[PDB]
């Protein structure tokens, strides 16, 4: 479940920077958030 | 299409099953010189950080889309002309590569004519780096094809652009698709009936 | 602290003061207050703080009686800072305010002043509908009857004609920027820089309406004419158009190479085709009045 | 600020960043530190090369910003009513008068280059609007530049 989030809030960071693309840095910030 | 979809594609490729990331790159820079015009080349291929990067591991592909942007004209004909070659030599673009090449020649001479009323044949062959009597031969066939907006006075060579409306364009393309579709609507009607 | 100079703290002292919630305070003089608080902004040079406190004024405060030497104050604080800022519709409007004050209205002077403000600076507001409504209204008051000169100006800048600023100036510019010791002539014109600035902008609003009676006039005219009409030479009346055109005030296609210059847009067969149905229609409708007409005149003359 | 920075400092997005001096603006708004007024620079700097200078008057006239008036700030006031007049006569002025400001790489210099072609571009676009046949020399001394100079961007334009 927690990795899903992580999913899911890497989707929504790429999101957050206006972009197509979910990258690294979103998947990173989307753990740290998550965890 | 194609183009559209590789440029959709281009950051997110991992289809390696079918080919190598330089080879999609080859062919996402060859369909969009094909096929984009000079605004939408310019925002995904000329500045494109992924295509920028994969282009700066190529070393000709890179040289021949950016002759073609920036106007180096002769050397986007060497450039055309090994492309052409290896068009051939691959199977999937092998039976097109004539038209490719018929393709990227007429838009590099609208590319050359649309910005000027008038430009000597002379100019066009220096620019090409090409001979007149070719360049005449060559823009004499495409403008009986149709697909450049200008003529060319022979007595005094100079090749003299026009502005046709877009209207004629579409129509003549109205009339060619809406024939082929009344072809298959009749052949279809006559199977039905009898 | 203004008797003693040091201006600045005296007004940040009245600002300091939120006057408009005084309940107690009567309105007269909280109205005073604000006065004062608008004329130290005025004298700090502070525009925007002066403006943003106007704006706490109901200007239907000065109807109720004893509200004269009030309103007077507040529209003259008005036309300086409009003055000061560049606009002169607002100038124009407060002039007029001024007029309609009973205390102006007697003193026959003073009417006679503020009657030419008004006329001068609706002159010199730029060309709109509002420009246009309060030029109406200004020609249709009576008592410009008086004043001879300044009833005619608002005349030509109403007229749908041209009109040289050589020969506007010769007319009238004796008695607009100077002169007319018997009666005063105002000071929108006066020898100061910024009177000086308000006679180039007249220049301009001239020069506007010789390019607009043109533009509704003309399908096509040369630059070497253009210019000579609006008494500038082909630079000066050219970089006029143009910036006209970028403002999209006037349209106007100017091929320099034959020294031409078109206002007709191109042609649009919607639009041909539109006003070939217009013509038909109205036609139609003519021709029903006419046999209307017809009726008419047959009942009159066929009895007897 | 810095992520800021380093957005448009690789170019592509120019909102992203405005979003981010903004928020670094918020940030040092007097709270933490006196680098607002440089935030409030970077973000004038972003919102007239996204094309859009009438936000820059706006956003030093608001309330939070009202307070930051100084020669960082009008600066960028002048910068934006040159890109709003598409003028590129008012913008070199601008330039000379704030040159150190402007110019002492503050990490704009890196985009005078993208701000003078682009105004360029414009002031071409506003000095042949009025206009169906001009010479390239009368272009020339409208604008300030040499005739061939005009001749090759007029046309890449029309390319």
């Amino acid at each position: 479940a927690e990795v899903k989030g992580v999913c899911t809030e890497a989707g929504m960071y790429a999101l957050r920077e206006r972009r197509v693309h979910v990258t690294q840095e979103d998947f990173e910030m989307a753990v740290a958030k998550v965890m | 299409q194609a183009a559209e979809l590789f440029l959709d594609t281009v950051s997110t490729f991992t289809s390696y099953e079918l080919m190598d990331y330089k080879t999609f790159v080859t062919y996402t820079v060859y369909v969009s010189m094909i096929a984009l015009e000079r605004p939408d080349l310019r925002e995904k291929v000329i500045k494109g950080a992924e295509i920028l990067e994969v282009l700066h591991s190529l070393p000709a592909v890179r040289q021949y889309l950016f002759s073609l942007y920036e106007c180096r004209y002769s050397v986007f004909f060497q450039s055309l002309a090994v492309v052409e070659q290896e068009m051939k030599k691959d199977w999937l673009f092998a039976p097109h590569y004539r038209y490719y090449v018929r393709e990227m020649r007429i838009h590099a001479y609208s590319q050359l004519l649309e910005s000027y009323r008038s430009l000597t044949l002379g100019y066009m062959a220096e620019a090409f780096g090409v001979g007149v009597e070719f360049i005449d031969q060559e823009l004499s066939r495409f403008i009986a094809a149709g697909r450049l907006h200008c003529k060319i006075d022979k007595v005094n060579e100079i090749v003299e652009t026009n502005r046709p409306d877009s209207k004629n364009w579409q129509y003549q393309e109205t009339i060619k698709k809406g024939d082929l579709l009344l072809n298959r609507v009749q052949k279809l009607s006559r199977v039905i009936n009898m | 602290k203004e008797q003693n100079g040091d201006v600045k703290e005296a007004a940040s002292i009245l600002q300091e003061l939120q006057v408009e919630t005084y309940g107690s305070m009567e309105k007269k003089e909280r109205v005073e207050f604000i006065l004062e608080q608008m004329r130290l902004c005025l004298a700090v040079k502070d525009y925007i703080r002066t403006q943003i406190i106007s704006k706490k004024i109901n200007t239907k405060f000065f109807q109720e009686e004893n509200t004269e030497k009030l309103k007077l104050k507040y529209y003259n604080l008005m036309i300086q800072l409009d003055q000061h800022e560049g606009s002169y519709l607002s100038i124009c409007k407060h002039y007029r305010a001024i007029y309609d004050t009973p205390c102006i209205q007697a003193e026959s002077e003073k009417w006679q002043q503020a009657l030419k403000s008004v006329v001068l600076y609706v002159i010199l507001a730029p060309f709109d509908n509002e420009q246009s409504d309060l030029v109406h209204r200004i020609s249709g008051d009576k008592k410009l009857e008086e004043i001879p000169k300044y009833k005619d100006l608002l005349k030509l800048f109403t007229t749908m004609e041209l009109m040289r600023w050589s020969t506007l100036v010769e007319d009238y510019g004796m008695e607009l920027r100077k002169g007319s010791l018997e009666s005063p002539a105002t000071d929108v014109f006066g020898s100061t820089e910024e009177g000086e600035k308000r006679w180039k902008d007249l220049k301009n609003r001239v020069v506007e309406h010789n390019i607009r009676i043109m533009a509704k006039y003309y399908t096509r005219i040369t630059m070497k004419r253009m210019a000579q009409l609006l008494d500038l030479s082909v630079d000066e009346s050219e970089a006029f158009l143009s910036n006209l055109v970028v403002n999209k005030t006037i349209f106007a296609k100017v091929d320099r190479l034959a020294g031409i210059i078109n206002f007709q847009r191109p042609k649009d067969p919607n639009n041909l085709l539109n006003d070939w149905s217009q013509k038909l229609n109205s036609l139609m409708s003519l021709v029903n009045k006419t046999t209307h007409l017809i009726a008419k005149e047959e009942m009159i003359h066929n009895l007897q | 600020m810095q992520s800021g920075i380093i957005h448009a400092a690789e170019e592509k997005d120019w909102k992203t960043a405005y979003s981010y001096f903004y928020e670094a603006f918020e940030g040092y708004d007097s709270i933490d530190s006196p680098k607002a007024i440089t935030s409030l620079k970077y973000m004038l700097l972003c919102k007239i090369m996204l094309n859009t200078p009438e936000d820059v008057q706006a956003l030093v006239s608001g309330k939070l910003a009202l307070r930051y008036a100084g020669r960082q700030t009008e600066a960028l006031k002048c910068v934006a009513q040159a890109s709003k007049n598409r003028s590129l006569a008012d913008f070199e002025k601008a330039l000379t008068d704030y040159r150190a400001e402007l110019r002492d790489d503050p990490i704009i210099s890196t985009h005078l280059a993208k701000l003078y072609d682009n105004l360029l571009e414009q002031n071409l676009i506003r000095v042949i609007e009025p206009f169906s046949r001009v010479q390239i020399e009368h272009i020339s001394s409208l604008i300030k530049l040499s005739k061939a100079d005009v001749e090759r961007k007029l046309s890449q334009m029309i390319l």
